[PDB]
């Protein structure tokens, strides 16, 4: 029977636009009058509307632009792409949907981009001792993987303040080490030391001259030093089309946010770059440490894949702290830091193999989910990552995209990336919705009576207290305008009871088997006898109960045909002249004569 | 939900945080009140103390000055020349505060002390306990533990409380390699051993915790403290924050207060959230049972895309009588808000009856200037959703405003019967107090007797004129009542509509009777008593011309203000309507329904139906009427509709149209859910007490063998919301077989005349020629009858011979349709090359038979048997016969001797048929 695009009763475009994705609006001037006006588009076009004048907005995904997927990349940079499509159009009705697939691919010589970030506690001088040779081996070790490098350094204690101190007599404040016999720098929060670039053995001649410090309590102030990293790009020299690396080497727990309470420090951390030309960290001194929330936040931001080397006994710890941050991984860096370079290798090897989506800037009106095609020609509903991918492969991903209402802006950007990867796929969104009928509309226009409503899409939306297609009928004016002979018999129903009457004209509400006509709702086009099942025996078209037979068919129920060919005879003339052809048999008249033709005697 | 948005502001020294820890002050003393509020860094008039820090107590009223408390003067005291014992230089004096009675508690975290035994400046901390008179110093951490493995970064004075029995409660988190520590001593004792002269005093009544094993070192235990009684002793037991405990998961310890042992562990869920990082404890639900709330800052939560955002955490852990906790969590709104930071009890805020908490946001809100959350509890705990907002209202300078970072309230700072709440800002140098209003419930009592209108009730004059009017009477009650100090007479502005859905900008039907108004409103008093305040009033309607909508009901609809402005006491506080009022109460009336006393018409939905025939022969497709009359005596019934369900192999022909004496009807057919119902409407309303008699035409294809009888059903529904549908009805006929087989035969030519011209007598013929005239026979046969036979007997019977002379010869037959013949005498017995009348025939004439099968013939369906024969002329031309007319007639018959439709009762039918042929003289004797 009828839908809800119709039953729902819409009298304006974009309310039949959100009842329903199949809705349709018909625009026509020339609509007959009861004609649904909103319908699935079927039905409506089925009842002949123009298509000039049908407006049947649909969702749709347009790429604007796609560059392929590239192969080696590494040189010439040229756009090396990793994402593909990059740029997508999309536009959608209060209550669509649609679907997009990603692809993603892993170039094979990405550069890569390696910040040493050390753990320099007084634990830590075997570890120095042992990593400076850790530039000319771990470039050679790389260009196996990637033809382009580039190395830094980093140092860390933590803030330089009680209780973290040692504020202990004069010689504390210039060589904390005095208590043993023997020499350290005064601690820090955290220093810069190189600059990241192609020359690595700068990274060996630079970490040759580095000492260690002492600190009083077992826990290190790292992530002041891994949110600097991150966010100070100019200092460190992280590259925009490179793989980004933070090996972070520590044998200790960590500080973490609202720590610095117990010294005088209340002030949160804002995430901002505050080393100045001396390297060193200015607000270590009078600023927490930053909330694990906010290092996430800052590393997605700058794309930046951190690497937890840290010793056996704080595996565990920082295996835990991990799980919290996407794109980290953890290894376990041996007592004297022999082993950090095969760490550095697998690490890498084991962040590559793995794809993951995040999801920016989407507004609270959509929402997506994804399906995922990793490892072979397989679906995996749900899932936005993969778990096994090797270098070099290439991953498809479809999006499947939602929405709820026409929102008040019409237009808003999002975008969709890999994690760790500076290509991204921006999808532009156009919301709906609007009518070219509507946006036409005539206020107050003389096209309804007096006024009393605002034209558009050929019906008058009519003001307060006031009904009709012209306005003509208003609840107010109906106590005054008494109606006379609704219906021509005196004591008969204002109409039939089909409906009633508003200003002696009556109004059929609506039907379910037919359309409802007549001055008094009396006729319609579904009342007609029947014949083996259907109407008028298909033959002909009902009108107010009566069957309007085609020329080939007569009849009440115009089951009977006036077909001549079956009745007429070898002679050219029907039934020989000897009868009258009924229901395509002839009857004879003439005596004696008799068969469907009149051909036996 | 109480709390003003219009309160008093504190300001404090630029940089000085003051607002950092605030409390109230309550002396016995005296009748005045007045706050306490901590300023960690502001500068002091000490001796060489820069940034000493100080606590500020400041009056409510009196320009809301604010004074420094003098709690010492004095510098570094020397433990020898120029060899300072303390280091009161960036001590963070006032930290923390707290108070009870004419007893205060402030301590400096920072405090730094050299011990005897080494030089140092190792961070003890320090806390000044004042009397009401008498200043002494509480320093329980500063012992002979010097080394950091032992008591020597104590911190004590991280945070405070006080219990019922005047036993403080401290907390240092940095003893035993940060372990933490918790301290408690009776003030008595305190207040009777200090000895200025004396640095490392041995109480004796106290207890504490001790050391434990390496493993639990950094836990921070003391970071928060409360105290509550959990033991059920009737002594409180101390509650504790170790934010860093358990891999950093964060836990709760609860210590008996009366010996120091342990009672429970709460654990964290999420790693770094910093679990504990403050605590409470409150009933918040009135069972005398004091709960537990903890604070989770960074607690992170995952919402829809599932990425994991920081917006905070608050646990609650209702305490039951069994000695085991009941919990729930509550997250916060906002990221980054850290929800949670500070979490202090309110008391009955609203008086109520349950004690409500108010949790801090301070980060959170526009400009992160920081939120403040209300929330209150009920018997089955606390109320998930916050009843009020609180928002700060300066912007940052170089910090953050943390408006929320440190609370206070359960004490009525005004004495108007509630308590009141002070709000630290400490990043802009800020408090303020927010002052509770009194809570007002009220009730309301609207009623309409009158509830259904009788328009001949005209009872009531117009006013103005003698017309009389339908009227009606609307009566409204009031009552108010409200804790606290309350003026006794309230003012409230209450206001009447009496047709408000037609707001809509139609024209209202109803009207007040004297001031012939749609609306009416009223200033009236109520006595704040349970005596309610009713008023009375009459109210009428438009003429019954004049509106039509009598199924939509009358709206009459109330709302009731407060004089809020009269209502405020002397320092303008007004009071405050309870947050569950329905202000917008309302009721309705009907113009008038059918069935008068009761809207809901039950219609008895009654039919009953009549058949224009009884059986029906299979394969007529015949239409036939069926005759029903819809009745329903009972109430009247809207939107009745006829429902009919026919078999598959029945078909709908439609409404009945020949019959005048019978009503029409309007009617479709309907194949939804695949059923094969018809659909017919008998109006709206269909009228109580009335029958309608109709009618209905239906035609069947039964074909099957197997049928005998039809099913047909019945219903009628209307759209009442009572006695809504008809009982099912059915009416039956059977089914019958009806096949009608024909015989009729011919003869071509009927009649001869003698003699054959140009003929002569032959010794034997040959031909046709050498016999006489060619006469043809055509037996057609086929079933009239509507339904089937199965098989079917014909018979033919002949004159052969009269005499032994023959009278007839059969040449040669032919058949057409379904037949099979055999004769009883070789056809063509002699193979020839193909006045008064004497009758003859089989009866008298040696008699030639003929046989034929029938097979299965349907409606209609034919077959035909043709035969060829010749006249003997030579037997009439013999002497014998000669000048005589002979008449030759035969016979034929048939049967029925099968039919397919077994089930149905069957018998044979039979019948038979005659043909003749006649024979005269043309050339006949002379008369």
């Amino acid at each position: 029977g009828p839908n809800i695009c119709t039953t729902r009763g819409v009298s304006s475009c974009q309310q039949c636009l959100a009842v329903s994705p199949m809705c349709a609006w018909c625009s026509d001037e020339a609509l007959p009058l009861g004609s649904p006006r909103c319908d699935l588009k079927e039905n409506l076009l089925k009842d002949n509307c123009a298509p000039e004048s049908i407006e049947f907005p649909v969702s749709e995904a347009r790429v604007l632009e796609d560059r392929p997927l590239s192969d080696k990349g590494s040189g010439d940079s040229s756009q090396v792409t990793q994402v593909s499509p990059q740029r997508i159009a999309l536009r959608l009705r209060p209550d669509d949907s649609k679907n997009f697939s990603i692809q993603v691919r892993q170039v094979e010589d990405y550069p890569v981009d390696i910040y040493y970030l050390m753990d320099l506690s007084y634990s830590m001088k075997d570890d120095l001792w042992s990593i400076q040779n850790l530039g000319t081996k771990l470039a050679t070790q790389m260009r196996k993987l990637t033809s382009n490098l580039r190395i830094g350094f980093g140092a860390f204690v933590d803030k330089p303040v009680s209780p973290y101190m040692y504020i202990s007599p004069p010689e504390a404040l210039e060589n904390p080490c005095y208590d043993m016999k023997t020499t350290c720098l005064p601690m820090f929060g955290y220093k810069h030391v190189l600059t990241l670039t192609d020359q690595v053995t700068r990274f060996n001649e630079e970490v040759k001259k580095q000492s260690v410090s002492r600190n009083r309590d077992a826990p290190e102030g790292g992530f002041d030093a891994i949110m600097q990293a991150t966010v100070c790009d100019e200092k460190i020299g992280w590259r925009n089309d490179a793989s980004h690396l933070l090996v972070f080497t520590t044998d200790a727990k960590t500080h973490i946010a609202l720590d610095g309470r117990l010294a005088g420090i209340v002030q949160p951390n804002d995430g901002q770059c505050h080393v100045g030309s001396d390297n060193h960290y200015s607000a270590s001194t009078t600023m927490d440490y930053p909330s694990l929330g906010l290092m996430t936040e800052k590393l997605s931001q700058k794309n930046i894949n951190l690497i937890f080397a840290v010793t056996e006994n704080v595996v565990n710890l920082y295996q835990n702290y991990s799980e919290l941050i996407p794109g980290t991984t953890v290894g376990v860096l041996s007592m004297d830091s022999s082993n950090v370079l095969q760490l550095i290798v697998d690490a890498y090897g084991k962040i590559r193999s793995k794809v993951e989506l995040e999801v920016r800037d989407l507004p609270e009106e959509l929402s997506l989910s994804f399906n995922a095609t990793c490892l072979n020609n397989e679906v995996i509903p749900g899932l936005k990552s993969c778990m096994g991918l090797k270098i070099g492969d290439t991953v498809s991903f479809s999006i499947e995209a939602k929405v709820r209402g026409c929102p008040q802006e019409k237009e808003k950007s999002f975008t969709i990336k890999p994690v760790g990867f500076k290509d991204s796929l921006i999808v532009q969104v156009t919301f709906d919705c609007d009518c070219a009928c509507q946006a036409q509309a005539e206020p107050n226009s003389h096209r309804c009576n007096n006024g009393n409503g605002t034209f558009e899409c050929g019906v008058c939306r009519c003001g307060p207290g006031w009904l009709g297609s012209q306005c003509e009928c208003s609840e107010e004016d109906y106590r005054p305008s008494q109606q006379d002979e609704c219906s021509p018999r005196e004591g008969q129903p204002v109409c039939s009871q089909r409906g009633e009457c508003l200003c002696g004209q009556c109004v059929c509400h609506s039907s379910d088997f037919g359309k409802i006509t007549g001055k008094y709702c009396e006729c319609d086009d579904f009342s007609c006898v029947r014949y083996k099942g259907e109407m008028c025996s298909g033959h002909g078209q009902c009108s107010c109960g009566d069957c309007l037979c085609d020329s080939d068919w007569t009849g009440y129920y115009c089951n009977c045909t006036t077909r001549t060919d079956t009745c007429m005879s070898s002679n050219g003339l029907l039934c020989s002249g000897r009868g009258k052809c009924e229901c395509g048999s002839c009857v004879c008249i003439q005596p004696g004569s008799y068969g469907d033709t009149c051909e036996k005697c | 939900n109480l709390d003003v948005d219009s309160p008093a502001e504190y300001s404090g020294p630029e940089g000085s945080y003051f607002g950092f820890a605030v409390d109230f002050f309550v002396p016995s003393a005296s009748s005045r009140m007045f706050l306490l509020v901590g300023a960690p860094k502001a500068n002091t008039t000490q001796p060489g103390i820069v940034e000493g820090g100080q606590v500020l107590k400041c009056d409510w009223s009196s320009t809301r000055r604010c004074q420094p408390i003098e709690f010492d003067a004095t510098g570094n005291r020397d433990y020898a020349k120029d060899d300072p014992l303390e280091f009161k230089s960036h001590q963070w004096f006032g930290a923390s505060v707290r108070s009870k009675q004419d007893k205060i508690l402030a301590c400096a975290p920072l405090y730094h002390w050299r011990t005897e035994m080494k030089q140092e400046r190792e961070p003890v901390g320090t806390c000044f306990l004042q009397d009401g008179t008498k200043t002494v110093e509480y320093a329980p951490c500063r012992s002979q533990d010097i080394d950091a493995d032992g008591q020597g970064f104590c911190q004590g004075g991280f945070s405070i409380d006080f219990t019922k029995a005047d036993r403080v409660l401290l907390g240092g988190p940095g003893s035993f390699y940060w372990q933490g520590q918790l301290i408690s001593d009776q003030v008595a004792e305190i207040v009777s051993k200090y000895d200025p002269n004396v640095y490392s005093i041995k109480y004796n009544n106290q207890l504490a915790t001790r050391t434990a094993q390496a493993i639990f070192d950094d836990s921070y235990l003391g970071y928060s403290v409360a105290v509550g009684d959990f033991n059920g002793d009737g002594i409180d037991d101390f509650v504790s924050g170790v934010p860093r405990a358990a891999r950093t998961l964060g836990m709760v310890y609860i210590y008996d207060g009366k010996n120091m042992s342990s009672l429970y562990n709460f654990t964290g869920e999420q790693m770094a959230a910093y679990f504990g990082f403050s605590v409470a404890a409150t009933d918040i639900n009135g069972d005398d049972y004091a709960d537990v709330f903890i604070g989770a800052p960074l607690f992170m939560d995952r919402g829809s895309d599932g990425k994991l955002q920081e917006v905070g955490q608050v646990s609650v852990s209702l305490q039951r009588a069994s000695g085991d906790f009941q919990t729930t969590k509550l997250n916060g709104f906002e990221v980054f808000a850290r929800f949670g930071s500070a979490i202090a009890p309110l008391g009955d805020l609203d008086q109520d009856g349950f004690n409500d908490i108010a949790i801090a946001a301070p980060y959170g809100g526009e400009d992160k200037k920081g939120i403040v959350y209300i929330f209150n509890g009920r018997s089955t705990g606390l109320n998930a959703v916050p009843s009020q907002i609180l928002e700060g209202q300066w912007a940052a300078r170089s910090m953050p405003p943390s408006f929320g970072y440190s609370m206070k309230g359960a004490t009525d700072i005004d004495k108007n019967g509630y308590p009141d709440l002070i709000v630290g800002a400490f990043g802009v140098d800020r408090a303020i107090l927010y002052r509770a209003r009194p809570v007002i419930t009220v009730n309301a009592g609207l009623e309409v007797y009158p509830s259904i209108l009788n328009q001949d009730n005209k009872t009531c004059s117009l006013p103005g004129t003698a017309l009389k009017v339908s009227c009606f009477n609307v009566r409204f009650c009031l009552k108010a009542d409200g804790k606290g100090v309350l003026p006794r007479k309230l003012n409230f502005q209450v206001e009447l509509l009496l047709d408000k859905l037609k707001q809509k900008g139609a024209i209202r039907r109803a009207l007040f009777l004297y001031s012939r108004s749609p609306s009416h409103s009223k200033n009236m008093t109520i006595s704040r008593g349970g005596l309610m305040q009713c008023e009375e009033l009459i109210a009428y309607l438009r003429d019954e011309s004049e509106f039509r909508d009598k199924l939509t009901p009358i709206t009459i609809f109330m709302e009731y203000r407060l004089d809020y402005r009269t209502a405020a006491d002397t320092t303008g506080l007004q009071p405050i309507l309870n947050q569950f009022t329905p202000a917008n109460i309302s009721r309705q009336a009907h113009i008038l329904l059918d069935c008068g006393e009761d809207n809901v018409c039950k219609p008895k939905l009654e039919v009953s139906v009549d058949s224009d025939q009884k059986k029906i022969y299979i394969g007529d497709d015949n239409p036939l009427t069926l005759i029903v009359k819809a009745q329903n005596q009972g109430e009247g019934a809207y939107e009745a509709e006829l429902i009919v369900s026919i078999p598959l192999q029945a078909d709908f022909i439609g409404v009945v149209r020949n019959n005048e004496a019978l009503a029409r009807l309007s009617c479709a057919f309907k194949t939804e859910n695949q059923t094969r119902q018809v659909v017919c409407d008998l109006g709206n309303p269909m009228k109580a007490g009335t029958q309608l008699l109709a009618g209905l035409r239906f035609s069947v294809h039964q074909q099957s063998e197997m049928d005998t009888s039809v099913k047909f059903d019945l219903q009628i529904q209307s759209s009442n919301l009572f006695d809504k549908v008809s009982p099912v009805v059915s009416h039956k006929v059977d089914l019958a077989v009806l096949a009608a087989v024909e015989i009729r035969g011919v003869s071509s030519p009927d009649h001869v005349f003698l003699p054959i011209p140009n003929w002569e007598h032959k010794e034997n013929p040959e031909t046709e020629e050498d016999v006489g005239p060619v006469v043809q026979h055509i037996y057609e046969l086929r079933n009239n009858g509507p339904s089937s036979f199965s098989k079917a007997m014909l018979h033919l019977q002949w004159p052969y011979k009269y005499n032994n002379n023959t009278l007839l010869y059969i040449l040669h037959y032919d058949i057409d349709g379904p037949m099979n013949c055999t004769s009883d005498m070789e056809i063509n017995p002699l193979r020839i090359k193909i006045g008064d009348i004497h009758t003859l025939g089989c009866g008298v004439a040696q008699c030639l038979k003929i046989v034929c099968q029938v097979g299965r013939l349907d409606r209609g369906k034919s077959a035909i048997l043709y035969v060829k024969s010749l006249l003997w002329t030579e037997t009439f031309m013999n002497k014998e016969n000669q000048n005589h007319s002979y008449s030759l007639k035969s016979s034929a018959s048939f049967n029925v001797i099968e039919f397919p439709y077994k089930n149905l009762p069957i018998e044979d039918i039979t019948n038979s048929t005659l043909v003749t042929t006649n024979v005269t003289w043309g050339i006949q004797p002379a008369p």
